[PDB]
């Protein structure tokens, strides 16, 4: 005829722009979407990961079949192999499989709850298996044969007008009617079915004696019979009158704002703490008791006016302060100064809480919103998909040749049959389109993923001068503010430093003037102090016995500081090895906690290999042996550790534990008895070694006293009994830890050798910032506190 | 199963009475000696009140068995601890703890 020339040429630019439109939302609507999922924890949920499954089998189909589906239409010829031709139709064909089966997955799994989880991953496989085994008739059938246009050998991909067999003969002859059955009938059946079956259910015993139970008490609680609660009439409960949390939730209940609170407000907050409530929002109760101004994002003067009032005088304003900022800091992962409740999950998901939000109520009444979007992805694929379905049908019925006025009924079929290729090819690029503008919580999402896109990690450039030596200055002032490094900067200095430690003998030669320091353990604003009284790092030579982790909580500080001025002083600062650098003890302690919640799980491993690499001992100025813990049965001279390994976790027992766990007796230079060597009750291990076995090997490698660590001195250090041979102290100790522990108000010392003159110069404690036990933030350190008590009023409230 | 061992004696005449609130330091500490808490890392004491289950239940116990200026060792097996929940990220489930108390005064 004459009309399919013009329409045909009028939609050669038509469909091809549309195409581009689908194939550029297409491909930055569905990536986001599946960027949303595995990012938020909250959002990964079970209906969630088939509304992703979605997305993903769309995006295969916009990436492949829409480009060369473009190429078609321009081009007008086929220029690959035989190989893309079967390709083109079974994709297109699959990722409609899996639109149409996701579909009725959804609504069946919407269905279950009103009548990655386990059963979940069984869903989205044998969806995708059994979409792809009906997709293959078109791989089959699709090659070029038979046409030859005046001349021209053109290659032009098609369904084979003869089959093989007869059933793939079958197929070609009624694949509309396959297409509209299984594609078309299959899913719209499965999804409405389901979903007047759902609405007739939730229809039903809806109200129930529920709401009239609950009626019962709201007249009772309002003693002067307005219809409406107040703050007062809540406090008129003796119960209530205690606990912290009323006001909170009483603004909760309040939604409108006008400071009392109706029937309709009273029975929507009782159905949040349903048994049969979900995860995703009783987090969100628990989130609105800290967002004051129902704003939706908790700051960081809000979370602190909460927390003042459940702490009460327990702590100071200056320490609640402090693990807020810390909180906030650490839980921010957009850098925007507070917390949303996509934030509030990543720190919460795990703890369970939602388990303890329980009254006994039912009729959570929430299956709004979430079966919105169900209904709604159905919707759009309805809507986009029956007008194709409508022009084959309009083929098959009214049209016939043999009529006299055919090219007019041909004209409105080939104009709505172009129509509706465009609009199934619409369905690719819509699902996300319109979770954005249906759901709120997708939509909170997308606005923070696509629009948006101290706290600062000093990076590697900032710490490192080009010359490589690190700042002390730039870095010991961000670490004293709480501050944190970059995580590669963090492993850059253990390494970096570790290196240097390799090189150096298992027995050190300092040579005087040094200052000698005894145990850290993690007090970095401790160790600060201690710099003033020895001196700068930079001319005063400064040697550590040891324990440079654990009992505190800055022990990465510690460590990183250290490590630092080990780089920029290797010849003027010297570290030895204590019994707390070895993996056995850190997993006892905290210094493996600490890892994990500061920088990362890989900074921890690479402590342990510098750990491993800290000297034993250093022999100081030939007359003093410095060593973090004593002496040992199976050595007997100085050249016995210079043959020890070294590069390993120091064993249970042997000599390397000896040195870093022995202890002097209670009654050193007053024994009862001569022996040498006993077992260690207090430590468990290693030995304890008497006065008899110092001067014997004091006099045996002609040396004069030795200096050592490890044991706790209320005065910072001990001397003890004065060798016969020298008339010098034979022992002692240096406990560089001011106030240890924080419970022990001892002071702390460090030792100064010059000019063959023994110096002692001692400092006490700093203040220091707090942290909560275990590194925690203050949501995981109060909502159970939180969970316990709104269940406490609540319980109060209907149970009475 | 509570389990009170004296450190330093009191004076042995004043006890805490339901209704009053007590002034304690507190040192808590697992089964294995490992330290996770106490007030003096803070500096100032902890304040609760007796009979209104603001503690558990084994605190609660050891402390009404204490006199004024008393410091003494209390063990809280996990029945009359947090039991077999525990606390999320303190207490590790079924653990038994060890508390180091003094009164310093009472309300
Ligand atoms: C900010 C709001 C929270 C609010 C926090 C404070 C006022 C600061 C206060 C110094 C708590 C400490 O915070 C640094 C910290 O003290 C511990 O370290 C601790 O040594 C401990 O065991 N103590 C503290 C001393 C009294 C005994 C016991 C306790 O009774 O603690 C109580 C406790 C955990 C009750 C649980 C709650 C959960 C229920 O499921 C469970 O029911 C069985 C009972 C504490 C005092 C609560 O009444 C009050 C709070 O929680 C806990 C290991 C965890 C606790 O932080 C939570
Ligand atoms: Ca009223
Ligand atoms: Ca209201
Ligand atoms: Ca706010
Ligand atoms: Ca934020
Ligand atoms: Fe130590
Ligand atoms: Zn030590």
């Amino acid at each position: 005829c004459q009309g399919p020339i013009e329409i045909k040429e009028t939609f050669k630019y038509i469909n091809t722009v549309v195409s581009c439109l689908v194939f550029v939302l297409g491909i930055i609507g569905n990536s986001t979407l599946l960027y949303i999922i595995y990012k938020n924890k909250c959002m990964r949920n079970g209906p969630n990961i088939l509304i992703a499954s979605l997305a993903l089998g769309d995006l295969l189909h916009i990436v492949i079949a829409i480009p060369i589906n473009v190429y078609k239409l321009l081009a007008e010829d086929w220029p690959f192999g035989a190989e893309m031709c079967k390709l083109v139709p079974f994709i297109q064909k699959a990722s409609v499989g899996i639109t149409v089966l996701s579909l009725c997955a959804l609504s069946i799994d919407r269905y279950r709850a009103v009548a990655v989880p386990k059963w979940t991953a069984v869903e989205i496989v044998l969806i995708w298996v059994v979409s792809v085994v009906l997709a293959v008739p078109e791989a089959i059938g699709f090659d070029i044969i038979t046409m030859d246009y005046k001349g021209s050998y053109l290659r032009i991909c098609l369904l084979h007008p003869v089959q093989k067999t007869a059933f793939m003969q079958f197929y070609a002859t009624a694949k509309d009617w396959w297409l509209f059955s299984f594609y078309f009938c299959l899913p719209l059946a499965i999804t409405a079915f389901f979903y007047t079956l759902m609405t007739c259910e939730m229809l039903r015993k809806k109200d129930a004696d529920e709401i009239k139970r609950l009626g019962k008490r709201f007249k009772k609680l309002d003693l002067d019979n307005s219809g409406s609660l107040s703050v007062e009439e809540f406090m008129s409960l003796p119960e209530l009158q205690q606990n912290p949390l009323v006001q909170r939730v009483i603004d909760i209940f309040d939604t409108d704002g006008n400071g009392e609170v109706d029937f309709k407000e009273f029975i929507e907050g009782v159905s949040q703490f349903s048994v049969k409530g979900d995860k995703e929002q009783k987090l969100r109760f628990a989130f609105r008791i800290y967002d004051m101004d129902k704003d939706g994002y908790i700051s960081n003067g809000e979370l602190f006016q909460v927390l003042k009032m459940m702490v009460g005088n327990n702590l100071k304003d200056t320490q609640l302060q402090q693990i807020v900022d810390k909180t906030i800091i650490n839980a921010d992962k957009d850098g925007d100064g507070r917390i949303s409740f996509e934030e509030f999950c990543a720190v919460v998901g795990g703890l369970d809480i939602h388990k303890k939000m329980v009254v006994d109520v039912d009729h959570l009444k929430q299956r709004r919103e979430v079966a919105k979007t169900v209904f709604c992805l159905v919707l759009v694929f309805a809507l986009c998909w029956l007008p194709l379905h409508l022009a084959r049908i309009l083929k098959l019925t009214l049209y016939n040749q043999n009529d006299p006025n055919r090219c007019e009924l041909l004209s409105f079929l080939l104009v709505l049959d172009y129509i509706g290729i465009n609009m199934a090819s619409l369905n690719s690029c819509a699902n996300p389109i319109a979770l954005y503008l249906v759901s709120k919580r997708f939509k909170n999402a997308f606005k923070s993923a696509l629009c948006c896109w101290p706290s600062h990690r000093l990076t590697a450039k900032e710490v490192f001068d080009n010359d490589g030596k690190p700042r002390v200055d730039i870095l010991k002032a961000h670490l004293m503010k709480e501050g944190r490094l970059e995580e590669t900067v963090a492993l850059r200095i253990i390494t970096e430093g570790a290196s240097i430690l390799r090189q150096e003998k298992n027995l050190l030669d300092i040579d005087a003037p040094v200052t000698v320091c005894g145990d850290i353990h993690g007090q970095f604003f401790d160790l600060m102090k201690l710099f003033e009284v020895g001196g700068s790092p930079a001319n005063t030579r400064y040697l550590f016995l040891g324990d440079y982790v654990d009992r505190g909580y800055f022990s990465i500080e510690c460590v990183l500081y250290l490590w630092a001025l080990k780089i920029l002083y290797p010849k003027t600062l010297f570290l030895l090895r204590g019994n707390h650098e070895c993996r056995h003890l850190t997993e006892y302690f905290t210094f493996k906690q600490e890892c994990k919640i500061k920088y990362s799980e890989r900074v921890y491993d690479a402590c342990m290999d510098a750990f491993d690499c800290l000297p034993l001992a250093a022999l100081m100025n030939q007359q003093f042996l410095c060593v973090h813990g004593g002496l040992s049965p199976e050595i007997n001279t100085l050249d016995d550790i210079r043959k020890l390994d070294r590069f390993k976790e120091p064993p249970a027992y042997g000599p390397m534990c000896d040195i870093l766990w022995s202890d002097p007796l209670e009654d050193f230079g007053n024994e009862k008895t001569q022996e040498h060597f006993t077992h260690n009750t207090v430590r468990g291990c290693s030995y304890f070694y008497s006065y008899p076995a110092v001067c014997e090997f004091l006099q045996h490698n002609n040396l004069l006293s030795i200096l050592r660590a490890h044991e706790a001195q209320d005065a910072g250090y001990r001397m003890y009994r004065k060798s016969q041979t020298t008339g010098f102290p034979s022992l002692i100790t240096i406990f560089s830890a001011p106030n240890y522990l924080d419970v022990y108000n001892n002071k702390a010392a460090v030792l100064k050798y010059e000019n063959n003159v023994m110096n002692i110069r001692q400092f006490n404690c700093s203040p220091h910032p707090y942290w909560l036990p275990n590194f925690m933030d203050v949501f995981t350190w109060s909502l159970p506190f939180v969970g316990e008590k709104v269940t406490e009023m609540l319980v109060n409230v209907l149970n009475l | 199963g509570v389990e009170i061992e004296t450190i330093s004696p009191g004076d042995g005449r004043t006890f805490p009475k339901k209704g009053q609130t007590c002034v304690v330091h507190y040192t808590g500490m697992l089964q294995n000696g490992k330290k996770f808490d106490s007030s003096r890392d803070r500096n100032k004491p902890f304040k609760f009140r007796i009979g209104k289950q603001e503690v558990i239940k084994g605190f609660e116990e050891g402390a009404a068995q204490m006199s004024l200026g008393q410091r003494a060792k209390l063990t809280c097996t996990p029945d009359v601890a947090y039991g077999a929940t525990g606390h999320p990220g303190v207490i590790p489930p079924n653990a038994t703890l060890i508390f180091d108390v003094e009164l310093l005064n009472l309300e």
